[PDB]
Parts: structure tokens; C-alpha cells; sequence
């Protein structure tokens, strides 16, 4: 849930495959801008009573709070998206089944999940663990002509001009945030962080227990940010400065290890595999965690209750017609079911204001709340600045 | 690395075939293919011709009939023929601009034909 992101991957990989090195800042200081709104939401958990979805119900009347819960359910919709693109590509590459067929059979990818869960739990995970180390690995291994300044001249040394001028770079860049700012991860650690050992209501030592859920949502969003900087590297090393200029998708990527020179042919051949089956493994994963926070969401602003295999059913539904409509509209064309791909994390960006606000009032109001909300305002008046910019620079 | 072609052989009028363009070796990139067939007795005729981009255009003779196309997955060019017609009869060649990594120049390829005989 970070590098297992397929929303991640596609947006780092093709950030770094036409724009350079120059959007390892954006992956940077959104990193940043990440470990910082989750300490938030983990604080408004533990120290009030709820998460964040009934926090914000609370403030608003149902029909605005209904409309909150539209954007928030949508930006849960366009993460589900990711993934069926993600799975239909990857059963592409492995089996030859085409991304109009794909797609339909990850409507019951829930009911393959079931097949997966009588084989052991860990059993299953540790192959996965071991496959994305090896994927990993080769992408490790795919650094070469690597400066180790020219890195650095754009990681995090802002080059801040093109990242907002042109729309290219600004519109990855937004992606490359919105994939890394999940709004529904907020909702989600809202309410998870309260399943902690702490006396509910008279103590505040539970401060101990933000404590270590703090650390801990530094720990795997700094994996994140490694693993982003690894994949825009990748990107950059192998598409970028070409003469056809390639995208730098997921097939781009898979040709480029099967075709590795020094990499041999049958050997690059597992390697592209690999990456496939690892592609796979990054969605049946991503489904799970997202449907536990489709639930916060509804049962906090709607106060509505169905079971969870109900709105798993709903939401890959609403998420699958998209992309087969996407995919019958330019007649199944790769390149641009990826744009699609791109796009459900641009618009994750475009509902993130309506998440970080309520979390903002909320942080202000009823005690162990943050000292200098400085830091949290200046974030959301740039980023609706920028998700406004581009949506009326295209429009 | 050599441009292999197949799926042709013999079919009514009013039947389909698919043909299949692929190289001998793994490929990074096919960026333009092109479908070009010569029936006896006459003179050798572009049909297909798929971009780049994707986008893709047939001969008057055989639009909306024809379709080409690139499975991505494979770097492999596909000729749909649908609703064969007795003069579609001929051998079908295939011209593609392959790359054999990503930085390599784009190579033009052309591949032994493959028949197509409709019959009656
Ligand atoms: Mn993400």
C-alpha cells in the first residue's frame, strides 16, 4: 500500500521517462507532505472519539455532507480504477487475454481472492514478498549511466518553473502527489489507529500510542518514497532522452527488460514476467485495504451499513465501466488506458481538498492538536491553487 | 531478426482470416507496420498501414473490411479480413519498422508472403 500501488508506479515511472529527473521534488515534498497529514489524522483519531468521516458529518448538514461523501466515494472509485487496469494489463502480458476481457474478469478477481485464501494467508504473501524483492532487484540492477549529482540537481534542489508551467509536467506532477496523498488512506488511518492498546476516554497516555503509530506511518511512506525515487530513476534511465520519446508505461517497461542487452534473452524474459506477476500481485492487495475505508466513508457521512463483500461488488463495478468504455472508445489501445491509469490519480488530487480541510478544522479545535497549522494551510491553498490551474489551463 | 508472417491459407467468400506479423526475436518496438498484398496478374497494392500512435487507414478495396492492428503485449501487427471477396486472392507481405531495443534506430523489415487463396 505504497509501492504495491500500481497508481504509483505508472506515475514515477513515466514522470522520470519524459520530464528527467526534474520531478523527484514533487515526489519528495509530497513524501513529506504525507507523513505530515497522517500524523494529523492519526492524532484526530486517538484524541476524539471517531475518525474522520463522522468528524466531518458532524460539521456539515446531509445535503453537503452527501456531497463530500460523493467525492470521497469517487476518489475511492479511481483508486479501485488503478487497479483494474493494473490486473487487466498484467493478464495481458502473462496470458495474452485481452484488456477488454481482463477487465471483466476483475469483477470476480474478489471471488479468485477466495482460491487465494485457502493456501495460507502468509504462505501466499512471502512468495509476493520475495517477488516483488526480486522485481525490485532487477530494477536495482536497471541503474546504469546513473550521475550521482544530476540526481540530486533536481531531487529536491526545485527547479520550480516547468513543474507548473507546462501542463505536461504539472499534470504528472499532480498525479504523482494524489498517488502518494491517497485521500481515502486519511479516512482509513482515522479509524484503524483507534483499534490500539489506550484507555478510550479518561487517559491521555495515549499519546504513547500515537507515538508509535507516528513512527510507523514515517516507516512505510519512507519505503514509498525510496521505492518512487527507484521507479523514477528506472523511467528516466531507460526512456528518457530518446529519439521516439516512449511514455514509459507498463509495456514499455516490460519490452525494455525483455530486451535488455546485457541482460540475455531468456533471462530478460523472466525478468518481464516477473514484473508482470508482480503487477498482479499489486492489485489483489490494494482491493482489500480499500474496501475497509469505502466503509469509514459511508457509515461515517451516509450513517449507512452493507456488508463489505456488497460494496466490493459496487465498487469494481462502477470502476470497471470506465475502462472498458475508455477501451471500447479507442479500440483497445494500450497507451491509452494507461493515460486512464494516470488520470485516476490526477483526479485523487482534485479530492484531496475536500479531505484535508475537515481534517484542518478539526485539528484546531479540541486539545493535543498541532502547534503551527501554518504548515497544513500553506499545503491546501497551493494545491487547490495548482488542481484549479490545470483544471482551467486544459478546460 | 527476421519478420515471420502466418494465419493465412484458404477460405470461402463471406469467411474471415487473421494474419500475423512477428519477428524471429524478441523486440522492444514495433512502430509502424504496413500490409501490403499482390494478386496474380496484377500489380503489388498497399492495403493496411497502422502509426505509431495507433491510428490506422486501408485501402478503398478493403476498408471496412480490413483491420489492422498491434498487440502491444506481443509486438505482433494483426490483419483482420473480414467478408473475403474472391479477389482478395494473393500473397500478403509484411512491412514493419522494427526496434530492437529502445535506443536502437528503427530498422525497416520486410517478410516472405503468406497466401491467402477464396475460393468460389
Ligand atoms: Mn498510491
Amino acid at each position: 500500500v505504497g509501492y504495491m500501488d500500481p497508481g504509483n508506479w505508472i506515475t514515477s515511472m513515466q514522470g522520470g521517462a519524459q520530464y528527467g529527473y526534474t520531478l523527484l521534488f514533487v515526489i519528495l515534498i509530497s513524501s513529506l507532505a504525507a507523513m505530515l497529514l497522517q500524523s494529523m489524522t492519526v492524532r484526530l483519531g486517538i484524541a476524539t472519539g471517531k475518525d474522520l468521516a463522522q468528524m466531518t458529518r458532524h460539521f456539515l448538514s446531509k445535503p453537503v455532507a452527501i456531497i463530500f461523501w460523493i467525492i470521497a466515494e469517487l476518489a475511492i472509485i479511481a483508486t479501485d480504477i488503478a487497479e483494474v487496469i493494473g490486473s487487466a494489463i498484467a493478464l495481458d502480458l502473462i496470458f495474452g487475454i485481452p484488456l477488454i476481457v481482463g477487465a471483466l474478469i476483475t469483477v470476480f478477481d474478489v471471488f479468485l481472492l477466495l482460491f487465494i485464501m485457502r493456501f495460507g494467508f502468509r504462505k501466499i504473501e512471502a512468495i509476493v514478498g520475495t517477488l516483488i524483492f526480486t522485481v525490485l532487484a532487477i530494477f536495482v540492477f536497471e541503474v546504469f549511466i546513473s550521475s550521482p549529482q544530476l540526481t540530486d540537481i533536481l531531487n529536491g534542489f526545485v527547479p520550480h518553473k516547468e513543474i507548473v508551467t507546462n501542463q505536461g509536467i504539472l499534470y504528472i506532477a499532480l498525479g504523482i502527489i494524489g498517488a502518494t496523498i491517497m485521500p481515502h488512506n486519511l479516512y482509513l488511518h482515522s479509524s484503524i489507529v483507534q483499534s490500539r492498546k489506550y484507555d478510550r476516554h479518561d487517559n491521555e497516555e495515549k499519546a504513547q500510542a500515537i507515538k508509535y503509530a507516528t513512527i510507523d506511518s514515517n516507516l512505510q511512506l519512507s519505503i514509498a518514497f525510496v521505492v518512487n525515487c527507484l521507479l523514477l530513476t528506472l523511467g528516466a534511465a531507460l526512456f528518457f532522452g530518446t529519439k521516439t520519446n516512449d511514455l514509459g508505461g507498463f509495456y514499455d517497461l516490460y519490452h525494455a527488460l525483455k530486451t535488455e542487452p546485457v541482460l540475455g534473452a531468456t533471462l530478460g524474459g523472466v525478468m518481464s514476467t516477473l514484473f508482470a506477476v508482480a503487477l498482479l500481485a499489486s492489485g489483489q492487495n490494494s482491493t482489500i485495504t480499500g474496501t475497509l475505508a469505502g466503509q469509514i466513508v459511508m457509515e461515517g457521512f451516509l450513517r449507512l451499513s452493507i456488508p463489505n463483500w456488497l460494496r466490493r461488488l459496487i465498487t469494481r463495478s462502477l470502476a470497471v465501466i470506465p475502462v472498458i468504455i475508455c477501451l471500447i472508445i479507442f479500440k483497445g489501445n494500450s497507451e491509452k488506458i494507461e493515460q486512464l491509469l494516470v488520470f485516476s490519480q490526477v483526479f485523487l488530487s482534485i479530492a484531496l481538498p475536500f479531505s484535508l480541510i475537515p481534517l484542518q478544522l478539526a485539528t484546531s479545535n479540541k486539545k493535543l492538536m498541532g502547534p503551527f497549522i501554518n504548515k497544513t494551510w500553506v499545503n491546501i491553498i497551493s494545491w487547490t491553487l495548482i488542481v484549479i490551474l490545470s483544471g482551467l489551463n486544459v478546460y | 531478426v527476421q519478420l515471420q508472417e502466418s494465419g493465412g491459407g484458404l477460405v470461402q467468400a463471406g469467411g474471415s482470416l487473421r494474419l500475423s506479423c512477428a519477428a524471429s526475436r524478441s523486440i522492444f518496438s514495433i512502430d509502424t507496420a504496413n500490409w501490403y498484398r499482390q494478386p496474380p496478374g496484377m500489380q503489388r497494392e498497399l492495403v493496411a498501414t497502422i502509426t505509431r500512435d495507433g491510428n490506422a487507414n486501408y485501402a478503398d478495396s478493403v476498408k471496412g473490411r480490413f483491420t489492422i492492428s498491434r498487440d502491444r503485449a506481443r509486438n505482433t501487427v494483426y490483419l483482420q479480413m473480414n467478408s473475403l471477396k474472391p479477389e482478395d486472392t494473393g500473397v500478403y507481405y509484411c512491412n514493419a519498422a522494427i526496434r530492437t531495443t529502445v535506443r536502437t534506430s528503427a530498422q525497416e523489415y520486410w517478410g516472405q508472403g503468406t497466401q491467402v487463396t477464396v475460393s468460389s
